[PDB]
């Protein structure tokens, strides 16, 4: 039944994961302690583990290197249906330094959470992999999360490693360090990494949703709405991308090029839609969640997901048309870049919605700006003491910088015409 | 604060780090950790890579001082080598990887042949972690290209080694296969039919590309080198 | 009796086989129980053909000589829990726990290798229950990882232990309209290379042709896989009707290689079928014959009035009278429709099976009193390979998605060999049209 194990890491990771679980509960038709259309019940054992009671508890693990935010979800509404022994937390945080979470205090907690997932896997017919919600900006989410990834693959070498990475933005002064280090790790160990830019996320809430001074919560509603729509193919039968491996093959042409952008539609929260309108609003840069120019660049592969009261034929005719008009944005040497999936289940309360997973080469601008910030500090050898006092090295920094730089070089490289070898 | 014996295993990782580096300098500028291997067999797996990196660095320094008794050596190899291959060659750190291998090679010099060492590395072929399998293959590779089949009964040795080779040659992971083939060309430099036809073709190509010390072998070379001073 | 074992690999293979075994059960009066329909006393086939595909495992109990294979348990579980759960023996439905995930590599080298022993055992169990095993009928897509990877692997091991037995193949050629994978061109080129010398005659089913046929003739704006499979079964049943009933042509698996293939490598005939009416009048022999030479009636999307014809077998079913066919066939020869090859001494071969064709009551197809099926080995089918080779060439020029294969036990050079072999195959189809 191909089960999936979710791991939340850090404040952002545990808060985002929380919104994800709170969302897909209703879609599957569950109470906030785990209890119609019957499609909601089919792939229910993918994200939820059947407790001998007819009641479901999420196959989730909530790790943070400090009780702070993990305490918060603990006594919130969905704090119920979470397995009490899936909560892992240390005494003191990691003060926003990647080194502590990855070498010192984070590594000491890793073994304790491994027991949980090792016990969890001992309850799966045939587990397919893991998904990780974390933030590259901090010290626990980036540092411990990546260390968790590397050791999870050492124990489960043939399982899928999906990841929902949250990218920091210029608005603490060491976020580029932590993000560049985690990226250096993700490019070597992550099978799938959905990149979500906090700047784009913020701009949607402020410009589109006209929320004056938005909160992390509002930011998470968009992350959650995307994650739900993304995993639609994973929680409902008779689809296209049913596995985490099938989805990866269709989306990842080259091993170290597995970082994707996400888009969601509709968004506008006034205070019905038509398939062609929805499709236009899906490819709209105003409806994207990454501060890079998607029109300037090329899509390597695309995977859209339509949900709700929408006919398959009218969705397929609309995607095929959109691909014709914008055939210059889709790479020529990958015939059929786009996989379009339709689901009858509605996100509620919405008649229909569309989720957008793109492997665009324009994402280089995300790694570009961060690499430009990493450099400006690394040249001055700034803030190093806080990292190098945890057992880190200046060489490891230069590796992360030069590595992620090559990552960019590859994206720009593949924006070339039909050339042999 | 002091003493060294407790700091070596004290709760804080940093203390263990500095203490290992102290053991290291103690070895270089020459404290008998040669008697009981359990000591360094604990340090080789320090559970803190930054400190573990230096325990292995110091381990390599420890064996570099000795320079007798083939029975005690077999125990050192049976205790350390499997640990260095499992937790040192599978590591993703440059210093750890290089130093770990050097220990495995230098520990093999204490013996008369690669037999005992190789037979300790072999059972890793049945692990499910690919980079661990490839590490073992690359390890057995290095063992040969450093000492050769010198002082080995190739009648008993090879058919055991090749016994678990085909299964690895068709392994899913690319790197394992790449190292397996690299092990084949070495065995030649001193089986097919169960191998993919295309693998054999590429092998035959790689074959057409050839031009052309244990502890005791060093003691004997110097035994005559010293006695050569009969002026 | 000379038995034939029908092996189905992958999702497409098992779902097509569902339709085929639903129609074969309906043609011979077999209920989902494996029992005879009320009043029969004897199966509508036997004594003549029915014994070949069905095995009377006991009085009144008739079980299809079939083996389903799939690396995921999903598709096959539907059979185990469906209305035909009693038709097959549980030992005939084999499944793994994880699939090949659109990857030919793990289907052939990694995963599919792990379930091989089981399948080779069950086949042997079936082959031992035969008193004169004639051969096999492979049905699988070339797009997915299992039907392509494990399917080709299975066709290789069958040539290994059942060498003297002939094998016929039904391959589901990939189509962009109903594709499930971007790397379908890779999978396709890889298997065709590894099944090019392990198949005596391969019938190609282009999903694009079946799609547009369901769209045009059947008037369905978006045909599902069930729609496609209903049509496909109707054709496959017609292809193997002479085996299961009174046949005057192709009454033997070996007769296919004899009647259709001049050389081993060329064994991909173009299949035509007529008529295909919606379930909402009556036609004739002249019409269905003419329709066989029109572009919108082939299993592969190419022109019947193109290329060179090396062999042709016209197979009629139902209320058909010889005078009409001799007349209708003569109308085709005299009007010089197709262009026969100069070196072939004989031409059109005709077969008649008076057992009327039938469509399932739960299908979108109507029942016709008389229908025809044309199996023609034309050089116009080379265009199908030509098409898939561009798709392949485009990606491979940048080694796109290749790492997925080398990561699953395949050498990068195997792509090269599989490409040259298909390149040679393309040349073979143009050079065989000369003289
Ligand atoms: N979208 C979103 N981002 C968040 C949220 N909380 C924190 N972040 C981001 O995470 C980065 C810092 O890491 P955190 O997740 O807050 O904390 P951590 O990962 O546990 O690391 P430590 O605080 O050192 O333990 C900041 O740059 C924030 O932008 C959240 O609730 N939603
Ligand atoms: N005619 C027909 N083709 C089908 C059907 N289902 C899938 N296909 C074709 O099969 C191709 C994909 O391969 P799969 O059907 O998934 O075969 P598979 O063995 O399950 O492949 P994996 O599950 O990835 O290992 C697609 O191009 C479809 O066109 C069907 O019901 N009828
Ligand atoms: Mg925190
Ligand atoms: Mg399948």
């Amino acid at each position: 039944m191909r089960e999936i194990i979710h791991i939340s890491t850090g404040q952002c990771g545990n808060q985002i994961g929380a919104a994800f679980w709170e969302t897909i509960c209703g879609e599957h038709g569950l109470d906030f302690n785990g209890t119609h259309d019957d499609i909601q019940k089919e792939r229910l054992n993918v994200y939820f583990n059947e407790a001998s009671s007819g009641k479901w508890v999420p196959r989730s693990i909530n790790v943070d290197l400090e009780p702070g935010t993990i305490d918060a979800v603990r006594n919130s509404a969905i704090g119920n249906l979470f397995r009490p022994d899936n909560y892992i937390f240390g005494q003191s945080s990691a003060g926003n330094v990647w080194a502590k979470g990855h070498y010192t205090e984070g590594a000491e907690l890793v073994d304790s959470v491994m027991d949980v997932i090792r016990r969890e896997a001992e309850g799966c017919d045939s587990l397919q992999g893991f998904q990780i919600t974390h933030s590259l900006g901090g010290g626990t989410g980036s540092g411990m999360g990546t260390l968790l990834i590397s050791k999870i693959r050492e124990e489960f070498p043939d399982r899928m490693m999906a990841t929902f990475s949250v990218l920091p933005s210029p608005k603490t002064r060491v976020e580029p360090y932590n993000a560049t280090l985690s990226v250096h790790q993700l490019v070597e160990h992550s099978d799938e990494t959905f990149c979500i830019d906090n700047e784009a996320l913020y701009d949607i809430c402020q410009r589109t949703l006209k929320l004056n001074q938005p909160s992390y919560g509002d930011l998470n509603n968009l992350v959650s709405s995307v994650m739900s729509g993304v995993t639609t193919s994973l929680r409902y039968p008779g689809q296209l991308n049913s596995d985490l491996r099938k989805l990866a093959v269709n989306l990842v042409p080259f091993p170290r090029l597995h970082f994707f952008m996400v888009g969601y539609a509709p968004l506008t929260a006034i205070g019905s839609l038509t398939v062609p309108e929805l499709t236009q609003q899906m490819f709209d840069a105003k409806n994207m969640m990454a501060a890079a120019d998607p029109r300037n660049g090329r899509y390597l592969t695309v995977a859209a997901f339509f949900r709700g009261k929408v006919s398959v034929k009218e969705v397929e005719d609309e995607m095929h048309k959109v691909q014709s008009k914008n055939s210059d944005y889709f790479v020529e040497w990958i015939p059929n870049n786009v996989q379009t999936a339709v689901c009858s289940v509605a996100p509620q309360g919405l008649d229909m919605a569309a989720t957008f997973i793109a492997n665009s080469t324009s994402i280089q601008e995300l790694f570009k700006r961060v690499g430009d910030q990493f450099s400006a500090m690394f040249k001055r050898k700034a803030f190093l003491h806080w990292y190098t006092s945890e057992g880190m090295d200046e060489l490891e920094f230069s590796e992360a910088e030069s590595n992620m730089n090559d990552l960019v070089s590859e994206y720009q490289q593949y924006q070339e015409a039909t050339v042999e070898d | 604060t002091l003493p060294l014996e407790e700091r070596l295993t004290y709760k804080l990782w940093k203390a263990r780090l500095e203490a290992y580096k102290e053991l290291n300098q103690l070895f270089r500028n020459s404290q008998i950790y040669w008697r009981d291997p359990t000591l360094f067999a604990q340090y080789i797996t320090d559970s803190n890579v930054v400190a573990q990196e230096q325990a292995i660095v110091a381990l390599n320094s420890l064996i570099d001082a000795f320079a007798l008794k083939n029975a005690h050596n077999i125990t050192l190899i049976s205790t350390w080598t499997p640990l260095l291959v499992e937790k040192g060659l599978t590591s993703s750190r440059a210093t750890t990887k290089t130093q770990s291998m050097s220990c495995i090679l230098s520990l093999c010099g204490l013996d008369t042949s690669i037999t005992q060492s190789v037979e300790l590395v072999i059972p890793f072929f049945e692990k499910k972690l690919p980079k661990l399998i490839a590490a073992a293959a690359n390890c057995v590779y290095e063992l040969m290209a450093a000492f050769g089949l010198t002082n080995v009964n190739v009648q008993t040795f090879l058919p055991e080694l090749l016994k678990h080779v085909p299964q690895l040659a068709g392994h899913g992971d690319r790197n394992v296969r790449s190292q397996t083939m690299n092990l084949i060309v070495e065995i030649y430099k001193v089986l097919f039919k169960k191998l993919k036809p295309i693998q054999v073709k590429d092998l035959h190509k790689l074959f057409a590309k050839v031009g052309d010390l244990f502890e005791w072998e060093k003691r004997e070379l110097e035994k005559k080198r010293s006695q050569e001073e009969e002026a | 009796m000379r038995e034939v074992i029908s092996i189905n690999v992958g999702q497409a293979g098992c779902q097509i086989g569902n339709a085929c075994w639903e129609l074969y059960s309906l043609e011979h009066g077999i209920k989902p129980d494996g029992h005879l329909e009320d009043g029969l006393s004897k199966p509508k086939g036997g004594e003549e053909g029915f014994s070949t595909f069905f095995h009377e495992t006991g009085y009144g109990k008739f079980v299809p000589r079939a083996i389903y294979v799939d690396l995921e348990p999903n598709v096959i579980d539907e059979v185990r829990n469906g209305p035909y759960k009693d038709l097959f023996h549980p030992e005939q439905l084999i499944s793994g726990k994880e699939d090949a995930a659109n990857n030919y590599a793990r289907g052939h080298y990694t995963v599919g290798r792990e379930i091989l022993g089981d399948v080779l055992d069950r086949i042997r169990k079936l082959a031992d229950q035969c008193d004169g095993l004639q051969g096999f009928l492979f049905t699988h897509s070339l797009g997915g990882g299992t039907g392509s990877g494990l399917g080709s692997l299975l066709l290789e091991e069958l040539s290994a232990e059942y060498g003297k037995k002939s094998k016929l193949e039904f391959a589901v050629y990939p189509a962009p309209q109903v594709s499930t994978s971007v790397v379908e061109p890779y999978n396709t080129v890889l298997t065709t290379h590894t099944t090019l010398e392990h198949a005596d005659c391969t019938f190609m089913v282009d999903n694009e042709a079946i799609y547009d046929m369901c769209k045009r003739n059947l008037d369905i704006p978006r045909p599902s896989f069930a729609n496609l499979n209903n049509l496909i079964a109707q054709v496959v049943s017609s292809v193997t009707a002479s085996l299961r009933f009174d046949g005057s042509l192709n009454v033997d698996l070996n007769e296919f290689q004899t009647n259709l293939v001049p050389y081993p490598r060329i064994h991909f005939p173009l299949v035509s079928y007529s008529p295909v009416l919606s379930k909402s009048e009556s036609n004739s022999v002249s019409e269905i014959t003419n329709a066989c030479f029109e572009p919108g009636n082939q299993m592969v999307k190419c022109d019947p009035r193109d290329g060179k014809y090396m062999a042709t077998c016209l197979l009629y079913r139902g209320d058909v009278v010889t005078r009409d066919v001799q007349r209708a066939v003569e109308q085709v020869k005299n009007k010089k429709t197709v262009q026969l090859v100069d070196w072939c001494p004989t031409g059109f071969k005709i077969g008649i099976c008076y057992e009327p064709p039938t469509a399932t009551p739960n299908s979108q197809l109507a029942t016709v009193d008389r229908a025809v099926c044309m199996l023609s080995n034309t050089t116009s089918i080379a265009e199908a390979w030509k098409r898939i080779d561009r798709k392949f060439d485009l990606m491979y020029a940048k080694r796109a998605f290749v790492h997925w294969y080398v990561g699953e036990g395949m050498e990068e050079g195997e792509f090269t060999e599989a490409r040259e072999d298909l390149a040679a195959l393309e040349r073979d189809y143009i050079e065989v049209g000369a003289d």
